[PDB]
RNA sequence: UUCAUAAUAACUUUUCGAAUCGCAUGGCCUUGUGCUGGCGAUGGUUCAUUCAAAUUUCUGCCCUAUCAACUUUCGAUGGUAGGAUAGUGGCCUACCAUGGUUUCAACGGGUAACGGGGAAUAAGGGUUCGAUUCCGGAGAGGGAGCCUGAGAAACGGCUACCA
RNA sequence: UAUCUGGUUGAUCCUGCCAGUAGUCAUAUGCUUGUCUCAAAGAUUAAGCCAUGCAUGUCUAAGUAUAAGCAAUUUAUACAGUGAAACUGCGAAUGGCUCAUUAAAUCAGUUAUCGUUUAUUUGAUAGUUCCUUUACUACAUGGAUAUCUGUGGUAAUUCUAGAG
């Protein structure tokens, strides 16, 4: 009905916002940005509901204004700016750097990171095409277009963007026996190896993934994000190395590592 | 258009109103544990029934099957914590055999009575309502509080009120005042 | 009340659909089109007022209209406009010939002067220069990138045509 | 005994708002309700920072007395406190002073009235005068 | 894929290619006030993307045969070409063909029918309800028609008629 | 959380219903009604009609101030502090309400756009505007129009004419 929608009801929000059912009718709708609405994570949520540096929206706004938050080197001032997967959130005071990565369960984890890694962003390849004047460009599944790419970078390949300038420093080819991260579905937040790649030339390629504990699962190709060569990831993965325990196992862990 | 609040009816009425034997049993139960209503009894029954439903379901699933192993185990643990199941009977099969008395013999009412502090159940109830009796230095107003077995060691009078040693208050104070200038 | 719209002809009032551009109407939303009643361009026996612009002065005078003058309130704001008004030419500077207004609170004597718009500042010039530089720089960068790409292409083609030998 | 054992639990140091934020847990014994001002003073004494650079809000008594739990922030300077703290809180404290608006309804009405005139209504006034006269 | 893209042919009542703003006041002397240069705002081209958008595939709706034939002059089903549209298409127009749906209920009638998530009940199977907090969809007394705009056939916009 | 009981007879066994029994984020209503927490609430009939008030406006170092506004005082003889108005920009297509229409329609899950439009967004990005190349606006082009100042029209309206 008539043009774009501008609000978001609290229940209609992505569940991995971890937003509480009460204390409001509305949720912070991610503005038009680099990442998809449902796959994003607004700055407000990151600030208030994760790190707890702000108490309310006004506080968040104030924080933003003094030009201190930095999403991928660039500044940002939107409360509802949609930082998503692999995005580096740097705070100038505190000197903390964060990379937005998922965890074993599904939601965005607070993952503290060093300045040596915070310099670069890792990004999947969505499209490879020749643009105007015959100039080749690559499209990252995370927002960007990069002109004149290395011509053996194809779709689904992951790319090390140096972020400070925005040039491709290095890349990983999508292939069997390469460390992978799942970014959508039930298996989202899981880390694996790629055992096999089914095709079905028509609709949705399925990739078979084994983790470190020899525990195979299948996801769609567009949910699968390459991260390195097995055992050696290009980024630091969060605590619990994207592993997925069974519920009982988790409970046991909780019990046996008690230290109140 | 704010997110709806969840209610749950916590008791269930009997399916046949004037079953005389049943009524008498209920009355007896009330007498035993100083219950204000049949409603309290019904609540307890409902609670029991919920547990039973869970247990039966678990049983229906294969033994050593994940869900049974987990959820059932958790339930058992909870029961033991509350103090309704005994350490002999951490079994899930024994969960079905529980019966209403074990829940009533675990209220902050009955517990209070059974540790001294009272002289009959009614007295205990009165004390509870009257803001005497604390658990972990926390004054409990609720007669049907379900004492958590490990907290059962700590049931005492409050640091406020008399009985547990503070200012006498109200009637005693008045009496003292009267005595004073006479 | 009704005004006279220029163009209607007709000795009587008529209803018209009126938009932005033409008179007898001020639009309150963009592209609002009120149907309003308006009197014609022909003068009749029914008008309350004529509006008359006197173009040729005559033999006698009318008290306070032909003898008397009302001062023009605002001097020109654009630099070229200012130049025109005085008749100054391009090399004479505008700043000095800006009309001042004297305002007093009662004690404090104070002067008001307009910001000359479309004036040749150093700042403006600097900005222009920067703009000129920037585009050129960008172009150069692009060229460099293109060259690099070409080189890369050449030294992959060569590689390809080394394994193109064999049995 | 009055005691008033004050505790700062869950201490987040926040350079982004130039503050330290924490859960205030205060003990009563035999005394009902601590009062905000007193708490603030205590906090100031603890933290060496000025009394006006301290802010405490959102308290609840434990039930059956004995304790009060609330939320506390201690800013680096008074200036910082002034420029980050909500206005109402400041007013409560005694730093900033009450803004004197009319009831919102009145304001709304005024706005509506204003809407009904195009430009500043001095000409309109004149028209009303002269036209009224004749 | 007649794709991306490039190339030759020309065309065009020739679109765009910064006559725009704030704070900085830095670097070489050919010692001019010269040439320069920093961080930003707004803009602007096509391609991205994002928030969207129109359509669109397959499968699924409650009673009724005291509705068995329905659609096709006035488009019904298909073809061809055009027009129109943001674009696909009987969407509309011209010429042509005679199809399309149906007892595995078409069509018609009713609904005290908005659809769904769900709700009440509660052995298993079911039965009834869902105006209503979330998601779709409609509508602003009724019907039309449009302006502005990225987006409305908008009604706390306009134009008309009826009430 | 698998339950039935009263009524066809002089009595009997049935078929069968009626009656009871229990629940209802199911409405109404009758009596009563101390406390705590939570909180539906002009849907059902009339998508019937509406007094009055309010519900969409908006300005930053950073588009346009000669308010004849306030400042007033130790950046202005171009402006430069705040700043009503008005122009411009943007928004008013979201939200909120309601369920009248609507039965392969809507809608649900599922596809598709190699069939299109998309402000904004975040990336990208344009030495080629010239047109013969011995003396040319580019150290910057043109005319308006708002507010304002004045002259009014009308019983009247968020009606606007005439001049500067
Ligand atoms: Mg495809
Ligand atoms: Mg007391
Ligand atoms: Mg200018
Ligand atoms: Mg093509
Ligand atoms: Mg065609
Ligand atoms: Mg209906
Ligand atoms: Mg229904
Ligand atoms: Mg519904
Ligand atoms: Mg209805
Ligand atoms: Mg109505
Ligand atoms: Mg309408
Ligand atoms: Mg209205
Ligand atoms: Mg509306
Ligand atoms: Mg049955
Ligand atoms: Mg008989
Ligand atoms: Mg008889
Ligand atoms: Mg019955
Ligand atoms: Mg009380
Ligand atoms: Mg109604
Ligand atoms: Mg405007
Ligand atoms: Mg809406």
């Amino acid at each position: 009905a008539r043009g774009p929608k501008k609000h978001l009801k609290r229940l209609a929000a992505p569940h991995h916002w971890m937003l509480d059912k009460l204390s409001g009718c509305y949720a912070p709708r991610p503005s038009a940005g680099p990442h998809k609405l449902r796959e994003s994570l607004p700055l407000i949520v990151f600030l208030r509901n994760r790190l707890k540096y702000a108490l309310n929206g006004r506080e968040v706004k104030a924080i933003l204004m003094q030009r201190h938050v930095k999403v991928d080197g660039k500044v940002r001032t939107d409360t509802t700016f949609p930082a998503g997967f692999m995005d580096v959130i740097t705070l100038e005071a505190t000197n903390e750097n964060f990379r937005l990565v998922y965890d074993v369960k599904g939601r965005f984890a607070v993952h503290r990171i060093t300045d040596e890694e915070a310099s670069y962003k890792l990004a999947k390849v969505k499209k490879v095409q020749l643009g105007k004047k015959g100039i080749p460009y690559v499209v990252t599944h995370d927002g960007r277009t990069i002109r004149y790419p290395d011509p053996n970078i194809k779709v689904n390949d992951t790319v090390k963007v140096d972020l400070a300038t925005g040039t491709i420093t290095d890349f990983i080819k999508f292939d069997t026996g390469k460390l992978v991260y799942v970014t959508g579905g039930r298996n989202l937040g899981r880390v694996g190896t790629i055992v096999h790649r089914e095709r079905h030339e028509g609709g949705f390629d399925l990739v078979h993934i084994k983790d470190s504990l020899e525990n195979t699962f299948v996801t769609r190709l567009n949910n699968v994000f390459v991260i390195g060569e097995p055992g050696r990831p290009w980024i630091s993965l969060p605590k619990g190395k994207g592993i997925k325990l069974t519920i009982s196992e988790e409970r046991d862990r909780r019990r046996a590592q008690h230290g109140l | 258009p704010r997110a709806p609040r969840t209610y749950s009816k916590t008791y269930s009425t009997p399916k046949r109103p004037y079953e005389s034997a049943r009524l008498d049993a209920e009355l007896k139960l009330a007498g035993e544990y100083g219950l204000k209503n049949k409603r309290e009894i019904y609540r307890i029954s409902f609670q029991l029934s919920k547990i039973r439903r869970a247990a039966r379901d678990l049983l229906t699933r294969d033994e050593k099957d994940p869900k049974r192993l987990f959820e059932g185990n958790a339930l058992i643990r909870r029961l033991v914590r509350i103090g309704v199941l005994s350490e002999d009977k951490k079994k899930l099969d024994y969960v079905l055999a529980l019966k209403v008395e074990d829940f009533l013999e675990r209220r902050l009412q009955t517990q209070v009575y059974k540790l001294g502090l009272a002289k009959s159940v009614h007295h205990a109830r009165v004390l509870i309502s009257q803001r005497h009796i604390a658990v972990g230095k926390q004054i409990v107003n609720i007669p049907s509080f379900m004492v958590r077995l490990e907290s059962e060691k700590h049931i005492d009078f409050a640091r406020t009120s008399p009985f547990g040693g503070a200012r006498p208050g109200r009637v005693a104070r008045k009496r003292a005042a009267a005595a004073g200038g006479e | 009340g009704f005004p006279m719209k220029q163009g209607v002809l007709l000795p009587t009032r008529v209803k018209l659909l009126l938009a932005k551009g033409h008179s007898c109407y001020r639009p309150r939303r963009n592209g609002e089109r009120k149907r309003k009643s308006v009197r014609g361009a022909i003068v009749g026996p029914d008008l309350a007022v004529l509006a008359l612009i006197i173009t040729k002065k005559g033999e006698q005078e009318i008290e306070g209209i032909t003898n008397d003058t009302v001062p023009k309130r605002l001097g020109p704001k654009r630099a070229n406009n200012i130049r025109k008004f005085f008749g100054l030419t391009k090399e004479d500077d505008v700043r000095d010939y800006v009309i001042r207004r004297e305002v007093t609170k009662g004690d404090k004597s104070y002067t008001k002067a307009p910001k000359i718009q479309r004036l040749v500042t150093p700042q403006r010039l600097q900005r222009k220069r920067q703009q000129k530089s920037l585009k050129i720089k960008n172009a150069q960068a692009q060229r460099e990138a293109a060259a690099e790409y070409a080189q890369l292409l050449a030294k992959r083609l060569s590689e390809r045509k080394a394994e193109k030998a064999e049995v | 005994s009055d005691a008033i054992t004050i505790r700062t639990r869950k201490v987040i140091s926040n350079p982004l708002l130039a503050r330290k934020q924490f859960v205030v847990d205060v003990l009563h014994p035999n005394r009902a309700n601590v009062s905000k001002d007193e708490l603030r003073e205590k906090l100031a004494e603890a933290y060496k920072a000025e009394k006006d650079a301290v802010s405490v809000f959102g308290f609840r008594t434990q039930y059956g007395g004995g304790k009060s739990t609330g939320f506390g922030l201690v800013y680096n300077s008074v200036a910082d406190a002034k420029k980050f703290e909500p206005a109402y809180r400041l007013v409560r404290y005694g730093l900033a002073e009450k803004v004197e608006k009319a009831s919102r309804q009145q304001r709304k009405q005024r706005k509506n009235r204003g809407k009904k005139i195009f430009g500043t209504g001095k000409s309109i006034a004149k028209k009303a005068a002269r036209r009224n006269a004749d």
